[PDB]
């Protein structure tokens, strides 16, 4: 249970470029625990990459 | 029995003292931000001009 | 007792015609005075609703702030011959007097403003009746009743008492009543709104209201125990006054806060403010809201 | 145990520029040291945490051991109303003032040191807002927070007040506050580090760590009222030299004890040291930890 008891938080950077890599694919399918993924993000900003199937 | 009411318990009737607990601010018509307080002076009072003895 | 409520409201003004002997005490209301006809509203176990409701008018006040007319004759001579109009209603309400006093006012039927009056030098029995031949003398007037002016302008000059299983309250004559009836002195409310008669009252509903009017609020200074000072001079909000005043949000709300460019520090005052009553449900602003000791005559069987 | 709390190590100066008729019997601060400012700061019943943190500076013995700075101006009047570098803080706080006092020092929001004064004969007030006229008029100042001193010189300069579910809290203005909100007159602490502001805390976690530094170690000059002498000058451990002194059994055990060679008896001090205190969850080291009653506004829409 997760409670936020009035907590300022700010983002002074936006969204900017950046290039990805792959690591290594682990973990399960058709389970709780999942198939846990490694990338490698590397950027020269501070921002926030978005990714997506077809 | 509160100072603001006090002739009404001068009677010799059934009555009783109740406090409750209100919000403050101009949002009620109060001058402090402070949650504000109420003072209430139920007496009973007969209603059937007949009464049974059981 | 409090010497911090001794501020009145508007002009503040309590005396009248004929016993003008304390006005020097009374125009303006001073501390060091001796105003007979307002310490005996701030004594504790007397009169818990004018101590609750401190910084409002009175009836003289009301009377002397054009909000409620002078009867006919204003001030009735105690020395009566079988007749005198203002004695029929003085004679059916049921007071105490602590003898002093010479004169006393309250409440007519009509909605003005009668009392009695009493040649000097004559004092008060134990209910006010007539002044018999003479510590001291108080030269002021006694009030009878319970009651506060406020300043307002709502309309109410179609509505009369209404109430269950009462037969002739007071003075006035509601429905008719031929059978068994009974005739005691009981504590019945009033209230009297814009050109009206004094209406009784069944359940008072009160609601106090806050507002930002001048007398509202309290000037005390700190430079020189504390030492009152005057309200009326502080900074209006567009214009510009003698002295400086501030305070807080309540009495900066209305005066210019100048902080360290003022000389006293104002709050705010308790007991202030105008009131509404609930008639048949519609919150309505009366004018004069007491409570009297008169014959009551209900309905039994 | 060992009642040595009057004792002031180091330098030990109660001076500030106004305070000029306790000059000579204000430094240094010995057992016969009289002055009305600190009097008061060993009196039960008033200042609990200068009790518990005895062995301690206070304000001006820190200003003059060169840690806390000294404002401009680092004295101001009450007298006239023509506005002053010293009323904006002190109006929104909530102290009480003592009767024979003409000044008032206290810990400003600028990490410095800021007071008053009263000019000749002229007092001041119960609150300490302004002045009013005048037993015997005391020669210093009264200390309107309870705070301390210690030798500390950590670096904490950028930081900012951590206080959520509060809105304007102490002096620092985090984010206005005009819907529902619910101010009173509380007492929040906080901690000024070296060139920085008066950053507020929620909770205090203070941790006093015992060492064996000469910071902690009292002592006075010994002959067949006692004067203190120099601790600092006694010699370290398996030395006899330069200034012998003797002690107890924490002085022997430190240092040495040379009986008979010595010239001025060494003690203990119950309770000193290192203190530290738990902010934004790390070890840092203050000056000065004190309380203070001002205007707490929270946050409750």
């Amino acid at each position: 249970t997760l409670m936020f008891d009035n907590f300022e938080v700010d983002f002074v950077g936006a969204a900017v470029s950046c290039d990805a890599a792959f690591l290594n694919l682990t973990g399960c399918y058709s389970c709780n625990a999942g198939a846990r993924v490694c990338l490698s993000i590397t950027s020269t900003g501070t921002g926030s990459l978005s990714a997506h199937n077809k | 029995t509160s100072a603001e009411f006090s002739f009404v318990g001068e009677s010799t009737t059934m009555r009783e003292n109740k406090c409750f607990e209100q919000c403050g601010g101009w949002g009620c018509g109060c001058f402090n931000v402070n949650p504000s307080c109420l003072f209430v002076h139920t007496y009973l009072q007969s209603v059937r001009k007949e009464a049974l003895r059981v | 007792e409090d010497p911090h409520l001794r501020n009145r409201p508007g002009k503040g003004h309590n005396y009248i015609d004929g016993m003008t002997q304390e006005d020097a005490t009374c125009k303006p209301v001073t501390y060091a005075g001796a105003c007979s006809s307002f310490d005996v509203l701030l004594e504790k176990g007397k009169f818990p609703l004018f101590q609750s409701y401190a910084h409002h008018r009175t009836l003289l006040e009301a009377v002397h702030d054009t909000i409620i007319a002078k009867a006919d004759p204003p001030s009735c001579d105690l020395q009566s011959a079988h007749g005198n109009p203002c004695m029929k209603e003085k004679l059916v309400m049921k007071t105490h007097c602590p003898n002093d006093y010479q004169s006393a006012h309250y409440l007519n039927n009509d909605g003005k403003m009668a009392s009695v009056k009493c040649p000097p030098k004559y004092e008060l029995t134990e209910d006010c009746n007539f002044c018999r031949q003479m510590a001291s003398l108080k030269k002021g007037s006694y009030p009878l009743q319970d009651l506060f002016c406020q300043s307002s302008e709502d309309d109410g000059s179609k509505l009369k008492t209404k109430m269950k299983g009462v037969c002739e309250v007071g003075v006035q004559a509601l429905k008719k009543c031929d059978g068994q009836l009974s005739t005691a002195h009981e504590v019945v409310p009033f209230a009297v709104f814009k050109n009206s008669k004094k209406v009784y009252l069944d359940k008072l509903d009160l609601k106090t209201e806050e507002n930002l009017l001048p007398d509202s609020f309290v000037c005390f200074e700190h430079k020189g125990e504390l030492k009152s000072f005057d309200i009326s001079q502080c900074p209006k909000i567009g214009g510009h006054g003698s002295k400086k005043c501030t305070g807080d949000a309540a009495f900066c709300s209305a005066y210019e806060c100048t902080a360290q460019y003022a000389n006293a520090y104002c709050s705010h005052a308790n007991g202030s403010g105008i009131v509404q009553i609930q008639v048949s449900g519609v919150w309505k602003k009366p004018l004069c809201v007491g409570y009297e000791r008169v014959v009551v005559k209900r309905e039994l069987s």
